[PDB]
């Protein structure tokens, strides 16, 4: 408060808003390049929609449906994907989801289900690391634009999973984006049960050239990977959408300490120049 | 005259009305026809052929599936890939991906907002005085 | 020794700004700013209890040379409270001896680096 680092305490409050701008310039970018990528990849999870309808409509045979279409019993062990933007500034999408994991982590270890984690992100690789939950899988360094390559390394290993009974659930917990300012979290279940309204399949029958039994598994894997690179892309929107809405709420909170900054300066300005013009009237008289 | 979409998990490679399919279904090659019976085959790393008025189109396609309605053919393929460009590499479908995407396109990105979160830390440090 | 105290100070200050926000910080600057964090509540000394050189030249060696990185920062002053009490009690002798060379040119000489390092690895086999 001496007029000259209020000066200062100004113009580092300025900095920070215009970087806070810039920020959020750049996250309502990314946003709307990530919204349309999402919308790019929704015809074919479209198609493979209505194609998992379809042939469920069909090899009904839980013993055919033994392959990954099964519904383990038991439910011992279960598995959470949890995907959690890679840096902070999100807001409190970061924390929403990973509190989710937990209320689900509690809910499920509560079944005595042994719960597991594969985390997408570096913010979620952490959370758990330190929790102790070291994630049974990680994938960090996830960029705007990743491609469906990228999620496969870590649903390779949860579809392996609840193939070789390691586990007997998979469900993952990413970031939804109902508007441009809410990014609710949500839970999604991964095993490919399928099986919706027969109004949905209409009971398209096909000659599977394979085999019924070999179309299956080869295609449950692909679609269980289609919904993570999916709720992946989800993801990315939310956290941009999230960035977007922190730092627009951070460059008004800044613009609000510039102008009572501004204030206080002025105050001090006009107290240091009584003070001078006083003091040099004292010494002149 | 039937209703090709060769679609993949990040883009939809084509949309257009196609004479002939020569599919690499994984049991043996199969051709596809405007009023072919409705199918539904896993396909085998090779070369989809796409014969449109004469022209033939080699869309090489590492893996993927293939559900042919009477009406319309989606090719849910995994990888779809033109070696018949050749100069894709020297084009900027390549060559920009090269450049003009990962090398701007993220590295860039990462750098500039690393560099503003840095920036931001640090006179967030220097007004801890207020 | 205090050269090595006050680089870590000082490079500690200057990682602040990461530790206040950043949580994805490299190991090695947790464990760097850790060492600060040891090397700050080492200076937390109470009031009338001053120390002399030949002490503070002790706790300082312990510091700075890692024989206090497995102590948790709430306890470090109490350690280092202890570790003197132990120096009082157990060897009188190295407080002696490290006071009686303090001004050569290489304080670290052999005979005075070892009977510390062997102290201070007595005390840490003690207590916890």
């Amino acid at each position: 408060p001496s007029s000259r680092e209020i000066k200062r305490r100004i113009r580092s409050v300025k900095n920070v808003a215009q970087i806070t701008r810039a920020m959020e310039m750049v996250s309502a970018s990314k946003m709307r390049r990530a919204q349309r990528n999402v919308l790019a990849t929704r015809p074919y999870a479209d198609r493979m929609r209505e194609v998992m309808a379809n042939l469920t409509a069909r090899v009904v045979g839980a013993a055919r449906r033994g392959t990954l279409l099964e519904k383990r019993e038991t439910v011992k062990s279960v598995a959470l994907l949890v995907v959690t933007p890679d840096r902070g500034l999100c807001g409190s999408l970061v924390a929403n989801v990973l509190r989710r994991a937990g209320r689900f982590i509690t809910e499920q270890r509560a079944m005595g289900r042994t719960v597991d984690v594969y985390t997408f992100g570096r913010k979620g690789r952490d959370f758990f690391l330190r929790t102790g939950f070291a994630p049974a899988g990680e994938a960090t360094r996830l960029g705007d634009a990743p491609k469906l390559e990228a999620i496969l390394g870590v649903a390779i290993s949860a579809i392996n999973g609840f193939q070789s009974g390691k586990y007997d659930e998979l469900y993952i917990i990413y970031s939804e984006f109902i508007n441009t300012l809410v990014q609710r979290p949500a839970i999604k279940q991964l095993l490919p049960v399928e099986s919706p309204d027969i109004s949905t399949t209409t009971n398209v029958d096909y000659t599977y050239e394979p085999g019924e039994e070999e179309v299956l598994n080869s295609i449950l894997p692909r679609y269980v990977e289609t919904q993570i690179y999916q709720a992946v892309l989800e993801s990315i929107a939310s956290e941009h959408s999230a960035r977007m809405v922190a730092m627009r709420n951070a460059t008004n909170n800044a613009k609000d300490l510039v102008r009572d900054l501004t204030l206080s300066f002025n105050k001090a300005r006009q107290a240091a120049i009584t003070k001078e013009v006083s003091e040099i009237a004292s010494g002149a008289a | 005259p039937i209703h090709l979409e060769i679609v993949t998990a990040e883009r939809v490679i084509l949309s257009d009305d196609v004479d002939m399919i020569s599919a690499p279904t994984k049991d043996g090659r199969v051709g596809i026809l405007p009023r072919h019976a409705p199918l539904m085959t896993i396909l085998e790393p090779g070369e989809l052929d796409i014969i449109k008025n004469g022209e033939r189109t080699p869309f090489a396609v590492s893996g993927g599936f293939m559900e042919v309605l009477p009406h319309r053919v989606t090719i849910l393929a995994d990888t779809v890939e033109r070696a018949d460009e050749i100069d894709e590499a020297r084009a900027e479908q390549a060559r920009a991906e090269a450049e003009a995407r990962r090398r701007e396109a993220q590295s860039e990105r990462d750098m500039a907002l690393a560099e503003a979160k840095l920036r931001k830390e640090m006179v967030r440090l220097r007004v801890a005085q207020l | 020794v205090a050269g090595k105290l006050k680089g870590e100070l000082a490079q500690f200050r200057d990682l602040a700004a990461f530790a206040q926000f950043a949580s994805d910080l490299d190991a090695t600057t947790k464990a760097q700013i850790e060492r600060g964090q040891r090397l700050q509540e080492l200076l937390k000394q109470p009031q009338y209890q001053p120390l002399p050189v030949e002490d503070q030249v002790a706790v300082l060696y312990a510091a700075t040379n890692n024989y206090l990185d497995d102590v948790p920062v709430p306890l470090i002053t109490k350690w280092r409270d202890d570790f003197l009490a132990f120096l009082r009690t157990a060897h009188p002798e190295v407080r002696k001896l490290i006071y009686d060379n303090r001004l050569d040119r290489k304080f670290p000489t052999p005979e005075v680096k070892e009977a510390l390092e062997a102290a201070i690895k007595e005390f840490k086999a003690t207590s916890n």
